[PDB]
DNA sequence: CCTGGAGAATCCCGGTGCCGAGGCCGCTCAATTGGTCGTAGACAGCTCTAGCACCGCTTAAACGCACGTACGCGCTGTCCCCCGCGTTTTAACCGCCAAGGGGATTACTCCCTAGTCTCCAGGCACGTGTCAGATATATACATCCTGTGCA
DNA sequence: ACAGGATGTATATATCTGACACGTGCCTGGAGACTAGGGAGTAATCCCCTTGGCGGTTAAAACGCGGGGGACAGCGCGTACGTGCGTTTAAGCGGTGCTAGAGCTGTCTACGACCAATTGAGCGGCCTCGGCACCGGGATTCTCCAGGG
């Protein structure tokens, strides 16, 4: 018959659907041709950005006396930290409000 | 007689308020009363998901903070607390607008 | 029934499980790592798709990729991103 | 006879909502004239936009324009927005 | 089974034998341990049943304790005045005002537990549902039971959620378009029983199934009193003017998002739409009757109806209609009295009591087709005027016979005016057949 | 010989001996013109392609075109572009 | 047998290669197909912009007394175009200098 | 002796600068600072050199549309001169 | 190649605010224009040898310059 | 304080030389013509979901108004900094040469990816319950502002 | 300059509820196994173009100095905005009534991919001349002192 099969992902040892990446990129009209390993490669990549902004948004939640995640501390964790506020510098986040600052000028001295 | 906080204090009391808050300030009826009028001029006829309109509304609402933000920074360049149409008209013409 | 849609929220709480394990997710939040996702894949896969016009290649490989990495990435997390995908990469051809 | 119109859309927009928006962008102060200023504005954004989401929605062969219309016309303007699709 | 003469307990109370069968019929349903729907259109009252039920309650084997009665906030007063004259040894109290009017409320009141009827409106409802959940109930009497005539309403929901023992619901109106609002409200009255949506699957089987927890008996087969109206209807025409602005309306900057709507009350007068609105305001002259036939018509019909009688109490569809006619009148040559959903309710109540008057010598009075709930009978009305007719037969019907008080001994009369070629007679016959059906299933 | 090249230098000296009879050019404006002539492409067809995908359509169409010519351009030169394509494409489904 | 071969270009009446442009686009991984109307309308738009940007340059270069159009003369007409100017804001043209104004308050009393 | 007023000079200068249209760094500097910066990404690097004229020119442009931006920024706050934080606030609202 | 940043010099620096259209210009203007000129430099030939580095090569092209400068979005028209 | 010269700086006209633009050929490669086919999209049909127009009630929010106070703005004096100009170095610019590196092309091979078929399991829609968050309410705390000896 | 009184805010606690986390069942797409083919790696060779050097030249930078104008701190003022309080209104939410339009299914056709032969359009190379750069020389205009207006 055939052998059991192991998901790419879990040879990959990633968290992320290498197969639905490959797909993607076979039928998002982006070339011909793909490589095996490009989708993996990928997906890690995503993995190692979505895991970044997780960590930081999480580290947010616990300061504001919190477990759930909501899109005021990803706002908060995208700002204030200044790599990943490059990378999503003209991203708007839905609800996620300001950071405090106010200019000195105006503090009463 | 009557306790009365002098001119200025209120102000940066709502800044930090709604500088901690992340819901909407405009009314939602009137925005999407504009919303309707303006796709009126383009085309008649229009039907609007619920969805179209508060994304409208998110997106304006970011633009025109940012703005705010900028018009300040020019205020504070000019040696003022006010902010004023000058400095408006400064800042999109720095941003490219 | 309604078509079903393709969404990465079971990989994204997985990894956030990994990271967080006691944490969760709101909806809009989920929403909002979606459109991330999609929004990163997109770039990278234009950029790779570029970079294989100009270089006059049919194929996006695993060099492609990193090159894209590498010129949207600022610089540190270019460093670990890359550093992750050649391990991937390598434990994806050690001994598959 | 008692037949008559209320106000004008743009003046939907209030002076202590624009106060509000101003205050979450950092103002202390605000002038008078900012008021009519900042109606403009919002009115040449919001006409671009729609204009923009109009014409996709006119390509789709459809009479709704949806939240994925004004995502890939805010994309297109420079102004990604997260949490809609 | 029960008491065949009026209860020794009531104070100058009057019920007659058709009230008097129904405490028993109500008294032998909580026996049985069973809810039920008193239908009673008009002429038989409800308020006075609901009341003597609760009186018997309390005194007989006690049960004092909490109970609810739903009323819309327009007859609060009325309800708490009629039950301190008719049966004034049960305490009521009712909740109303803003926050701190009902925080003061629930604090000196509902706490302590006092009372043995709490009296309140669907709004202050939704708002004090938690304050409410944490008493138990035992009779809830809810009014106008086609205020929860649907699902996924959340006046429903919360009424679900509640925990009554036994439930009473009030309504004239039995049915309106469909068999899933007499579905609905048999749901809520026996959840248990009634689950499932589900000539022989219709008609005969639904009169069985209802026959059971149903009284419904006609006021004229009742008392025989209250002479039966007169319903006449006038096939109005339309002004050239007017069939060109429906046909320019129809066939396509002005909005028409809702299409039906947009062409819709043409009929009624034509600068109703913008466009052709009421421009500069000259004066008050004669420029809006010579435009629509309708209201020419209605100027010539003016004068055989003024000569005797003439309490009209004329019904339009169009609120934008009421209040320019309202306005309207006056200026014509009449005195009138103004009802609409802007004049504040607590004044509503004392200011139409106070106008019902032996003369007034005034020939107008208007009434929208919602702003006017169930009450006031002016005995001077006698010509029932519809300029216009609702989808709902129903809403027809209470507008119609709310002068069918017994406070009218005169044989009333009904004109209707209806347009030709046009959606106008759409209306009308889904009208028609709406109250055929209500007709058959709550009659045959 | 060296390899050839592509470019629209020929079409573009058409062009402007067809406006101005009597006007050259020098080769760094020739080049300027190319490019720019490659940018509007690209940014078309880009479009076309994204619009494509979003109707979830595989034909890239005359509709599409149109549609993307009146996102970019804009104003009087979306319509006079509108314009003058309606009419190229009318004269060659008759001309066929 | 068959006729003498006539160009699309020629059928649709155009300057521009209808040809290249269709292989341009079945050759850019744009969609998968391409329909026969595309490359004519995709032409005689790049016609018509490059005959409106041909005109002003020419114009302007005949103001400035030569008969060759020049990267100077591309850029003043370019900037002095609104149209042209939104369409080529965030584009630089060598050789092209800049647009003669002088802030009015530095004009002297 | 023949002086000028101090300022019409600066005057005369601008005017003959915005009409000319050639470049204003020295061109051997110029290539010595791309090679230098080179240096830090890669060991031994060759260059065309229209790739460091387009370097050059692309400088010029960016640098010509700061000073630009910066004498906005002067001349709102009632001056004549720029300074250095009237070129920080110029990038500052410019997006870095 | 070291302290290469000198030959930008001052009269440069004067020209091309002239061309920019200031009038007067403050003494410590030549470093903050040094500065932003290097970031620039840097950000362009940083994206340049990436290019050059994927096409396997030594020498850096003006069209590897016309896709870096493409990337930040700061077209440039006459060199391919 | 408006005229008048004196002095640079600039422009306009004419003559001269050079290099790039524009025209003319060969050929080869990409575009044209003819014919076949299969799949993507056009067209028709149907269900049901959501969108538009309209009513009543509540209440937060907007609107209007009066008082006073920081704040924007005009003006004045000081001084130091930047500019204009002449002079000395300094290095860029240009022309020429020599050499080697490396970019570009061509041929050959093989290995990696497209395409197919089969099957099965991961992923999605749908229900359902419970705990984290939202809210009300009552303390404790921080902050602002103004009055009273002495600053 | 502190003391104290009046606001505001942060915090602890108790209820409640609805959205999230998990389950279940099914089904569509990903994995396993195989076959072909053409894209790309690899080697070799050519030539061009980049770099290093060197000398002569002249324009440009660096340096110093005198002086005027612009930057900046200070003062005075009138006034437009911030704060608070009372009155009105229309937003928000809950319902009514209706139907149009989006979204999925199914069939058929006509349109674009694919292939083969043919050929003329466009590209590289080549050559000549005239448009433009440069130079010179005279005419014209702008700017800045000096003083008589
Ligand atoms: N005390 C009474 N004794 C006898 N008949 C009465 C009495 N009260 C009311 N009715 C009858 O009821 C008619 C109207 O009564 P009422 O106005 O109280 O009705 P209602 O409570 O508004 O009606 P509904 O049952 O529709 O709610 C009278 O005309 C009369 O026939």
């Amino acid at each position: 018959t055939r052998a059991k099969a192991k998901t790419r992902s879990s040879r990959a040892g990633l968290q992320f659907p290498v197969g639905r990446v490959h797909r993607l990129l076979r039928k998002g009209n982006y070339a011909e041709r793909v490589g095996a390993g490009a989708p993996v490669y990928l997906a890690a990549v995503l993995e190692y950005l979505t895991a970044e902004i997780l960590e930081l948004a999480g580290n947010a939640a616990r300061d504001n006396k919190k477990t759930r995640i909501i899109p005021r501390h990803l706002q908060l964790a995208v700002r204030n930290d200044e790599e990943l506020n490059k990378l999503l510098g003209r991203v708007t986040i839905a609800q996620g409000g300001v950071l405090p600052n106010i200019q000195s000028v105006l503090l009463p001295k | 007689k009557p306790h009365r906080y002098r001119p200025g204090t209120v102000a940066l009391r709502e800044i930090r308020r709604y500088q901690k808050s992340t819901e909407l300030l405009i009314r939602k009826l009137p925005f999407q009363r504009l919303v309707r009028e303006i796709a009126q001029d383009f085309k008649t006829d229009l039907r609007f998901q619920s969805s179209a309109v508060m994304a409208l509304q998110e997106a304006s609402e970011a633009y025109l903070v940012g703005l705010f933000e900028d018009t300040n920074l020019c205020a504070i360049h000019a040696k003022r607390v006010t902010i004023m149409p000058k400095d408006i008209q400064l800042a999109r013409r720095i941003r490219g607008e | 029934r309604k078509t079903r849609k393709e969404s990465y929220a079971i990989y994204v709480y997985k990894v956030l499980k990994q990271v967080h394990p006691d944490t969760g997710i709101s909806s809009k939040a989920m929403s909002i790592m979606n459109s991330f996702v999609n929004d990163v894949f997109e770039r990278i896969a234009g950029e790779a798709s570029r970079l294989a016009h100009y270089n006059k290649r049919s194929t996006i490989t695993s060099r492609e990729i990193q090159t894209a990495v590498r010129l949207l990435l600022p610089g540190e997390l270019a460093k670990h991103a890359v550093s992750e995908g050649t391990k991937a990469v390598t434990k994806y051809t050690s001994a598959k | 006879r008692h037949r008559k119109v209320l106000r004008d859309n743009i003046q939907g927009i209030t002076k202590p909502a624009i106060r509000r928006l101003a205050r979450r962008g950092g103002v202390k102060r605000i002038s008078g004239l900012i008021y009519e200023e900042t109606r403009g504005v919002l009115k040449v954004f919001l006409e671009n936009v729609i204009r923009d989401a109009v014409t996709y929605t006119e390509h789709a062969k459809r009479k709704t324009v949806t939240a994925m219309d004004v995502v890939y016309a805010l994309k297109r303007q420079g102004r990604t927005l997260y949490g809609f699709g | 089974t029960r008491f065949e003469d009026s209860p020794s307990y009531v104070k100058w109370g009057k019920l007659r034998d058709y009230q008097v069968r129904g405490l028993n019929w109500l008294i032998s349903l909580y026996e049985n341990g069973i809810n039920g729907i008193l239908a009673d259109e008009m002429g038989l009252g409800k308020t006075l049943q609901t009341i003597s039920l609760l009186g018997y309650m309390k005194h007989y084997r006690n049960i004092p304790g909490p109970h609810m009665v739903l009323v819309p906030k327009s007859t609060l007063h009325n309800w708490m005045s009629e039950f301190k004259r008719w049966v004034p040894t049960l305490r009521s109290v009712c909740l109303i005002g803003d926050k701190e009017q009902r925080a003061a409320f629930v604090r000196d009141v509902l706490l302590p537990g006092e009372w043995d009827v709490c009296v309140t409106s669907y709004e202050m409802l939704i708002k004090e549902k938690s304050v409410f959940k944490k008493f138990n109930w035992r009779y809830l009497v809810i009014d106008e039971a086609h205020r929860i005539k649907n699902e996924k309403s959340k006046l429903s929901e919360i009424v679900r959620e509640f925990k009554t023992t036994n439930r009473l619901l009030l309504t004239g109106t039995p049915l309106q378009n469909n068999l899933h609002e007499l579905w609905s409200l048999l749901n809520f009255l026996l959840p248990d029983v009634f689950n499932s949506a589900d000539d022989q699957k219709l008609v005969e089987r639904l009169h069985m199934v209802l026959r059971p927890f149903l009284l419904r008996r006609i006021k004229a087969d009742v008392e025989k009193s209250l002479p039966p109206k007169k319903e006449v209807k006038i096939y109005v025409g339309l002004s050239k003017m007017q069939r060109e602005w429906y046909t320019r309306i129809l066939m396509k900057k002005m909005r028409l998002l809702n299409i039906l709507m947009q062409l819709r009350k043409c009929c009624n007068h034509p600068y109703l739409f913008d466009g052709a609105e009421p421009g500069p305001p000259y004066t008050t002259d004669m420029h809006l009757v010579t435009n629509s036939g309708k209201m020419v018509v209605l100027d010539k019909l003016l004068p055989k109806l003024k000569e005797q009688g003439s309490r009209v109490l004329i019904f339009s569809q169009m609120t934008r209609v009421l209040d320019i006619l309202e306005d309207y009148c006056m200026w014509r040559n009449y005195e009138y009295c103004r009802l609409d959903g802007q004049t504040p309710h607590d004044e509503r109540q004392d200011s139409i009591n106070a106008y019902n008057e032996p003369n007034s010598t005034k020939f107008v009075f208007m009434l929208s087709t919602r702003a006017g709930g169930l009450g006031i009978n002016l005995a001077t009305a006698d010509v029932v005027i519809l300029y216009d007719s609702d989808w709902n037969p129903q809403v027809d019907l209470q507008a119609m016979d709310r002068a069918h008080r017994i406070g009218q001994t005169k044989t009333v009369r009904v004109f209707r005016f209806i347009t030709d070629n046009t959606v106008e007679e759409r209306i009308v016959e889904r009208a028609e057949m709406k109250l055929r059906l209500d007709s058959i299933v709550i009659q045959q």
